[PDB]
């Protein structure tokens, strides 16, 4: 019961509930991190126990929770300031989740991409059991993104995905997603309707985003 | 009202003649075109009975609503003063323009509907920040400056008193004035005998009221801040001391350096937003030019940089002769034993001993002011 | 000869104006009522009809509809809840839930629907109107200019060359430099040429008093963007709306981080803006998160540096195109003399180079005022200078 995904926010987090959220045939019920922050009290907090209620009701139904850091900071002892409404309903979410009257209908996918913020309350054992991690991709996966999202475009067999994912290193799947869009602007630039290596060659440099200054003294 | 703009010619011209007979033209064969109404169709008087029509119309329980917005059909939603908000329809002698979402309207009594507007009787703030008169006397009561007053009047009144020179120059004036110096040099003295000078509408706000306690409330008050500046004509904003927002923290902000922060970054676009600014010319001064942002010094948001030395001895006792113009001063004294006093005396220090020195000699009932005084206001004023 | 005869036949037609503009009515100042000729529509028959047939229809909020019946369930500001019913006006299609409706005062029954909400402040930051600044007066950056305007507006005024290639465009992009640089005065030029919905954002609009006030405006921000074809947002002084997360014992700056995450989940994830285009231009981009600096949202990365030489003589082109000049000056000589310069610089370089020919008596510029320009902005305001600091960005 209750999993977390955490890691750069790059590798592929929203791409999981939405692939599952289109596999199993349920109640899929997503949220927004700050969406639990009212002006007035209460209010996210029986917006907790609202939307938990509906979970309730739909018996075959999981829950989603983006961004988790908005409202699940570590608690702080401090006079004469600091926050108290976000824990109320981060308390709430506690309670709430796991403890009094628990339940197994539910299962809750978090996704978060830092961890030192959390309350660790949340962090137990039981309120989010399976805590993983994702990774960058080694060099492979990285010629696997470019792979998938190379299909609807022109691709002239000059490309080696190999070489590509090997020239190309600490990228994500965001910026592996970048080369192949900007790959496919260049060719558009230069009137071309196949996409060459050069063009993702080129499209490498405008990812990475270097400052030019004037270096050819070298060497 | 409005009704011809031709008023050119300035001597007996004949353009005058017939032009103002082409009016008599206008209204002699159309005063006999106003003769002929109530003598064909009486029928009501019109001055006050289809008038009386519509204020048999509206009724007298006039409830004040607010508008939040307008469908053009004549009905929209508008607020009520409880706050259960209605879908009325709107009149016909409504004149369908002075609305905007949030002014103040008419509505009926019993089906709200919407009747008349309402003048605004603005906000208090207005005439707080805005100064009414005249403060004091013109430039001649500063002396020995005479450079930036070329500056300040370079860069504020001539553009204001001549649209001609640099229209055929084809070129605009500079935008951003500051001031900085000393303490006491007549940074605000200066700004006094602009607001003698100037014929626009001119504001006045110190750098230290800009904080507030609440959460954005300074940056809204930036907001309609320069929102009153422009909503009149051509405007002066001044600004005094400026790098009190930066060097004092007061834990009356809830928000701490990063509140202040954001009401300069408020502020940093409220010089050099891309809208359009209009005639509004800024006015700042400070003291410690070193402390603030140089991304706000920089020319695009001020262009004009002016220093204020410490005074010469030659310009003190041009000073001395100032405040000791209209005073019945006795022959006891000399100035120049004066001058060489304090060898880095501002011109406050002058003053601050003449009416301290004239204070001396109401303590003893006298007419005129002797040197002593002096002795012992320079002793009084400067040593403690 | 007729001195007076022309004053006095001036004086009592220009009265007489006066003194059948009284007989006609236009007088009696009022406290906000009409011209008493404009109001003639309700005269006789909407004074009757506009009014005595017509109803108030209060607007109210519906909270939802059940089952094979109608049997609404109606909500309004502060009094109770109904049961409420249709009239035979309408169909029961577009009376979907969550929907503000026009209801009679008695029956209590549905009549119109009404658009939703719009928060008049999030309102006001669109555009509506736009600036004059063109392209050609954003001389020397002009790759800079190419490469962002094949982002802003070439899916928008041609969706074809894209799709039959078939690669989806770039939504997003951040304009980063010095100050004075030309970022917002670069954004002019867009606001200028464009079409579609300009909906201005600057960063420190959105600092609110309460908790969560300002990630709600977020929310109409980008509701209200939804519901247009296509639309650009620009983003400006993004450092105010988030630097990074960083809290360490007694919470500091939450607030602003809220706002700053709500941003990035309208930004990315669970179907997307689709069609709405997002322009950011900040000052110092090392203070901003990571995850804010993920392509898919801020693809498009563009520098804004000082100009080499030649970007500068064109700046110096555009300023000094329009003024009274001496016709054989040359203005690279004064490029050769500002090695580090904004085009702002070069522009107080002008206008103050003409106030030196406004200073004795002359009408036109020469090459030495031009020198007297050059030594006060670029080498007496140089214990300023506003740059050095911020080309590090700190
Ligand atoms: N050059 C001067 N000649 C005559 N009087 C002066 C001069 N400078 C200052 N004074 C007098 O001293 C008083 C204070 O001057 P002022 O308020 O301009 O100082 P300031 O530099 O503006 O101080 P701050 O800006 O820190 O408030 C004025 O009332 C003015 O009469
Ligand atoms: N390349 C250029 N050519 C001509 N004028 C320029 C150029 N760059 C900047 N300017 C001048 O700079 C002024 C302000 O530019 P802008 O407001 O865009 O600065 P910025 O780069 O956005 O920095 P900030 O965000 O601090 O304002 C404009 O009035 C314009 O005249
Ligand atoms: N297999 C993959 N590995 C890594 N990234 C991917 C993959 N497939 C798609 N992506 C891209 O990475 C993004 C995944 O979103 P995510 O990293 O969860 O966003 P964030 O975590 O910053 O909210 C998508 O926008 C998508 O374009
Ligand atoms: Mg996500
Ligand atoms: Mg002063
Ligand atoms: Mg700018």
């Amino acid at each position: 019961k209750g999993v977390l995904m955490y890691g750069p926010p790059g590798t592929g987090k929203t791409l999981l509930a939405r692939a599952c959220a289109a596999q199993t045939k349920a109640t899929f019920l997503k949220l927004a991190g700050p969406q639990l922050v009212q002006m007035f009290i209460g209010d996210g907090a029986k917006l907790v126990r609202d939307a938990f209620a509906l979970a309730k009701e739909k018996a075959p139904s999981i829950i989603f929770i983006d961004e988790l850091d908005a409202i699940g900071t570590k608690r702080f002892d401090s006079e004469k300031a600091g926050d108290r409404e976000v824990q109320r309903t981060m308390l709430e979410l506690l309670n709430q989740l796991d403890g009094f009257q628990p339940n197994t209908q539910v299962k809750v996918i978090a996704a978060t991409n830092r961890v030192d913020i959390l309350d660790p309350a949340l962090l137990r054992s039981g309120r989010l059991d399976r805590k993983i991690e994702f990774p960058m991709p080694n060099e492979e996966a990285r010629a696997r993104i470019m792979q998938i999202h190379s299909r609807k475009m022109n691709v002239s067999p000059d490309v080696n995905y190999e070489e590509l994912a090997r020239c190309t290193d600490d990228f994500n799947g965001a910026q592996c997603k970048a080369v192949c869009v900007e790959a496919g602007m260049i060719a558009l630039r230069r009137g071309a309707t196949e996409l060459t290596h050069e063009d993702y060659m080129e499209g490498i440099l405008e990812v990475q985003a270097k400052k030019k200054a004037n270096l050819q003294y070298y060497a | 009202a409005s009704k011809l703009p031709l008023v050119t010619p300035h001597t007996q011209c004949r353009l005058k003649l017939l032009k103002l007979e082409r009016i008599k033209d206008y209204l002699l064969m159309e005063e006999e075109f106003i003769r002929n109404q109530e003598q064909m169709k009486p029928l009501e008087e019109k001055q006050e009975e289809e008038r009386s029509k519509v204020d048999d119309l509206r009724g007298t329980p006039m409830s004040v609503g607010t508008l939040e917005e307008i469908i053009d059909d004549n009905h929209a939603i508008v607020s009520t003063s409880v706050g259960s908000e209605h879908y009325v329809s709107i009149l016909s002698f409504v004149d369908k323009d002075l609305l905007e979402p949030g002014c103040s309207v008419l509505l009926n009594h019993k089906v709200h509907a919407v009747i008349g507007v309402l003048m605004d009787d603005t906000d208090p703030l207005v005439t707080v920040m805005k100064v009414e008169k005249a403060p004091q006397e013109t430039y001649a009561d500063i002396g020995g400056l005479d450079n930036q007053i070329q500056e300040i009047k370079e860069s504020v009144e001539l553009p204001l008193t001549h649209p001609e020179y640099y229209e055929e120059m084809g070129i605009k004036p500079p935008k951003g004035v500051i001031l900085y110096g000393p303490p006491g040099t007549g940074k605000t003295l200066l700004a006094k005998a602009v607001a003698n000078q100037t014929s626009a509408t001119f504001l006045r706000v110190v750098g230290s009221e800009l904080i507030q306690k609440y959460l954005g409330d300074g940056p809204k008050l930036v907001r309609e801040l320069f929102r009153v500046a422009e909503e009149h004509a051509p405007s002066i904003v001044f600004i005094d001391e400026i790098d009190a927002i930066g060097t004092k923290r007061y834990d009356s902000n809830s928000g701490g350096e990063r509140e202040i922060q954001r009401t300069m970054l408020e502020l940093l676009n409220q010089l050099d937003g891309f809208d359009s600014r209009g005639d509004v010319k800024v006015i700042m001064a400070t003291n410690r030019i070193e402390t603030l942002d140089p991304a706000l010094i920089r020319p695009g948001r001020i262009d004009r940089k002016i220093e204020f030395p410490l005074p010469d001895e030659k310009t003190k006792k041009r000073i001395f002769q100032i405040h000791t113009s209209r005073m019945t001063l006795a022959d006891d004294v000399t100035l120049d034993d004066l001058i060489m006093a304090k060898d880095d005396l501002s011109g406050a220090d002058i003053k601050a001993i003449c009416t301290e020195a004239g204070l001396m000699a109401l303590r003893e009932r006298r007419m005129k002011v002797t040197n002593e005084d002096f002795k012992k206001s320079k002793e009084n004023v400067l040593y403690k | 000869t007729y001195s007076r005869q022309i004053k006095q036949v001036e004086d009592d037609i220009q009265q007489l104006l006066k003194k059948i503009n009284e007989l006609t009515g236009i007088k009696e100042s009022d406290t906000g009522l009409a011209p008493p000729a404009l109001w003639d529509l309700a005269a006789d028959k909407q004074t009757l009809q506009s009014e005595q047939p017509l109803q108030v229809a209060r607007c109210t909020k519906i909270i939802n509809a059940d089952s094979e019946d109608p049997k609404y369930i109606i909500n309004v500001k502060q009094f109770a809840k109904f049961v409420v019913d249709l009239s035979d006006q309408v169909a029961p299609t577009d009376i979907e839930e969550g929907m503000r409706v026009g209801v009679d005062r008695n029956k209590y029954q549905i009549h119109i629907p009404l658009p939703p909400k719009i928060d008049p402040t999030v309102t006001m930051m669109q555009v509506e109107e736009k600036p004059d600044v063109t392209y050609s007066d954003v001389g020397g950056c002009k790759e800079q200019i190419e490469k962002l305007r094949e982002v802003v507006e070439t899916p928008l005024l041609h969706p074809e060359r894209f799709v039959n290639l078939g690669i989806e465009p770039p939504k997003g992009v951040l304009l980063f430099g010095p100050p004075g640089t030309g970022k917002t005065l670069c954004a002019r030029a867009v606001a200028n040429r464009t079409d579609a919905c300009f909906i201005r954002v600057i960063g420190s609009e959105l600092v609110q008093k309460y908790v969560g006030e300002g990630a709600r405006m977020v929310r109409e921000l980008f509701e209200m963007a939804r519901t247009k074809k296509a639309c650009l947002i620009f983003f400006d002084e993004i450092d105010a709306i988030g630097g990074a997360r960083f809290d360490d014992g007694a919470g500091g700056d939450n607030e602003v981080q809220r706002t700053m995450l709500e941003l990035i989940n309208q930004l990315d994830g669970f179907d997307p803006r689709g069609n709405i285009k997002v322009l950011m231009a900040t000052n110092r981009p090392d203070t901003l998160d990571p995850a804010l600096m993920r392509p898919g949202r801020l693809d498009r990365k563009i520098e804004f540096s000082l100009p080499d030489l030649e970007g500068r003589t064109h700046i110096f082109k555009i300023h000094a195109r329009s003024m009274s000049v001496e016709r054989d000056i040359r203005f690279e000589l004064l490029a050769r003399l500002c090695p580090n310069s904004t085009g702002a610089e070069i522009r107080s370089v002008c206008t103050e180079a003409g106030m030196f020919a406004i200073r004795a008596r002359r009408k036109i510029a020469t090459e030495k005022d031009f020198l007297e320009a050059v030594n006060k902005v670029i080498k007496s305001y140089a214990k300023f200078s506003a740059t050095p600091r911020y080309m590090t960005y700190n």
